[PDB]
RNA sequence: GCUGAAAGCAUCUAAGCACGAAACUUGCCCCGAGAUGAGUUCUCCCUGACCCUUUAAGGGUCCUGAAGGAACGUUGAAGAC
RNA sequence: GAUGUCGGCUCAUCACAUCCUGGGGCUGAAGUAGGUCCCAAGGGUAUGGCUGUUCGCCAUUUAAAGUGGUACGCGAGCUGG
RNA sequence: GUGAAGAGGGAAACAACCCAGACCGCCAGCUAAGGUCCCAAAGUCAUGGUUAAGUGGGAAACGAUGUGGGAAGGCCCAGAC
RNA sequence: CCCGGCGAGGGGAGUGAAAAAGAACCUGAAACCGUGUACGUACAAGCAGUGGGAGCACGCUUAGGCGUGUGACUGCGUACC
């Protein structure tokens, strides 16, 4: 079904009573208010716009308050859409909350990695280092050879260099639903999720299932 | 007396519109090129589009002799090394029929920024309606 | 490590499409002295937001 | 493999029909409208007055300066810049 | 009026005459396990002792430790036995 | 014989092959090799056949009720296959 | 006389036939580096030209449809020794 948007706020454990510690992510899962429907005669495909949060009034913009002002809901910190499976219906202005996930026992946790900067091969792509003594010189975490001789004559493309890692968005799935605390708005999931602290996550229910 | 040269900015184009169902790709596409270019006009010039407008209807019921229904295959190379992807007829019909026709009227125009402009007056629909009314196109035999 | 040809005149200045300066868009007016100064600066003549800050 | 003639039979094939693998197209994840074929949807803003002339997607003066953006500042689990 | 030539290291990429995994015909195919041929290149495909060695022998693993092309790939990337 | 010391046209590109030997100018005509559906100048020319393999547009011993044409022969309304 | 650090270097004034003869001084070429104007240029691939050629600007012209600059697009075209 539709998925939710929540804030990662950090990560805990829960004890059980036969004695496991299971390492869990506590997800902060706030009313989503649907802020526009598409259908296919309008849009051309079927889904939800939902928002989450709250913003300050002078940092919105009068076009962002115009889209929220049609919805009549409260402007949040973003906007985020769900594809409807041909038998969802719901209406503009509808708070979805955190009960959706009382049965689903698996869901997919999409988030942004943190951001670790331009990173050498060795963090990127597990290169191999090279020795660090028996006469190496200078090249004891450089790539190495990058291509064969005049044959190419160049570097294919999609080779594994040096370069921008982290800060991309990343998916984990199959998670299993630990707890749904719908009183605190709060989605307890097994496992850590992409992001640091205080990171938008988007929770959908497992695709593989 | 130097010999007549059109110019772009009098030059009068037309449009028409075709029906491909049952028209052998490589017969029909000759056509559609050379009308695309031109080449019909006695004042057609070489460095200069005289060509008309043509609408294709019914890419999707193009006919090809033989077996090349299922035996003709479409490489494009992606840009990577692994790179060759390929795709029979069959399939380019079913996935997206108008570029069979597109790709087949591309390779026999003129290659050129000169012939990408001839190929921007081709309008190809796998269906039987289009939404060219306002352009008043006429019924095209070939 | 070195070129094969000398690079051209034009691909010089092409190069240095990118070297131009910016200049400052505007410079703030002190509500006490009415001096022009650089945003969140202290003026020339040592005022600050009309407050006199330090001149000695 | 089924049915089935050419070839009274036989025959998986010529018409027709059903199975069949980590390959192929999808399904999963990410990028993606410079996809110059530059797409779609929602929302927001601007509702002056004249002059010149080779009189048109023309030029200029006065008034006006919106939505928004940028800049600057405090900075970030963002970052070489 | 120079195109650095073995091996190792790092990083590879393609071919299929397929080493493993997948699908099949025949078998002097009971089963288990094999033999041979056909299809299949998606992914995977040892660490050590000796020697500069590639190789090879040996020890012990693995589902398998495939065969080749790429200036016998790769020294304006390293090494210099 | 050509290149060397030879341009022009053709063979996609291709000194030596094919056509043909450039004194200069022309926005005139006829031809050679080679060509006439589009890129690209000229026949989607006419008549009678062949091919179904994209053969044409890469190749052998050898294998096969592919298919066209031709001259004979065996057995057959005493009933053949 | 003026700007400037009682600078450097300039702008006036004055001398001279001439100061664009000012001592970095007769004449002042080319490479090379700038400012201004016209035109072209951000979907287009290669010895950068050549043949064709629109548009724009400008000078003509007893409209005379020409000259000059630029060169969208297009055929051909791999420097010299």
């Amino acid at each position: 079904m539709i998925g939710l948007v929540g804030k990662k706020v950090g990560m805990t454990r829960i004890f059980t009573e036969d004695g496991v510690s299971i390492p869990v992510t506590v997800i902060e899962v706030e009313a989503n208010r649907v802020t526009q429907v598409k259908d296919l005669a309008n849009d051309g495909y079927r889904a939800i716009q939902v928002t989450t949060g709250a913003k300050k009034a002078n940092r919105v913009t009068k076009p962002e308050a115009g889209h929220f002002a049609k919805a009549g809901v409260e402007a949040g910190r973003g906007l985020w859409e769900f594809r409807l499976a041909e038998g969802e219906e719901f209406t503009v202005g509808q708070s979805i909350s955190v009960e959706l996930f009382a049965d689903v026992k698996k869901v997919d946790v999409t988030g942004t990695s943190k951001g670790k900067g331009f990173a050498g091969t060795v963090k990127r792509w597990n290169f191999r280092t090279q020795d660090a003594t028996h006469g190496n010189s200078l090249s004891h975490r450089v790539p190495g050879s990058i291509g064969q001789n005049q044959t190419p004559g160049k570097v294919f493309k999609g080779k594994k260099m040096a370069g921008q890692m982290g800060n991309e968005r990343v998916t984990v799935q199959s998670l299993d639903v630990v707890r749904v605390d719908a009183e605190r708005n709060l989605l307890l999931v097994k496992g850590a999720v992409p992001g640091a602290t205080g990171s938008d996550l988007i929770v959908k229910p497992a695709v593989k299932a | 007396m130097k010999t007549f040269t059109a110019k772009p900015e009098t030059v009068k184009r037309d449009w028409y519109v075709v029906d491909a169902t049952g028209k052998t790709l490589g017969r029909l596409a000759t056509e559609l090129a050379r009308r695309l270019r031109g080449k019909h006009k006695a004042e057609y010039t070489p460095h200069v589009d005289t060509g008309d407008y043509i609408i294709v209807l019914n890419a999707d019921k193009v006919a090809v002799t033989g077996n090349k229904r299922t035996d003709k295959v479409y490489y494009h190379h992606t840009g990577h090394i692994g790179g060759i992807k390929q795709a029979t007829f069959e399939e380019m019909i079913a996935r997206r029929p108008e570029r069979v026709i597109e790709i087949a009227v591309k390779g026999m125009l003129p290659k050129g920024p000169l012939g990408r402009a001839m190929f921007r007056k081709l309008k190809v629909y796998a269906g039987n309606e289009h939404n060219h009314a306002a352009q008043q196109p006429q019924v095209l035999d070939i | 490590a070195v070129q094969q040809n000398k690079p051209t005149r034009s691909k010089r200045g092409m190069r240095r499409s990118h070297d131009a300066l910016t200049a400052v868009t505007s410079l703030s007016v002190d509500k006490t002295s009415g001096e022009k100064h650089l945003r969140h600066h202290i003026t020339a003549d040592g005022y600050y937001r009309g407050r006199k800050v330090i001149a000695k």
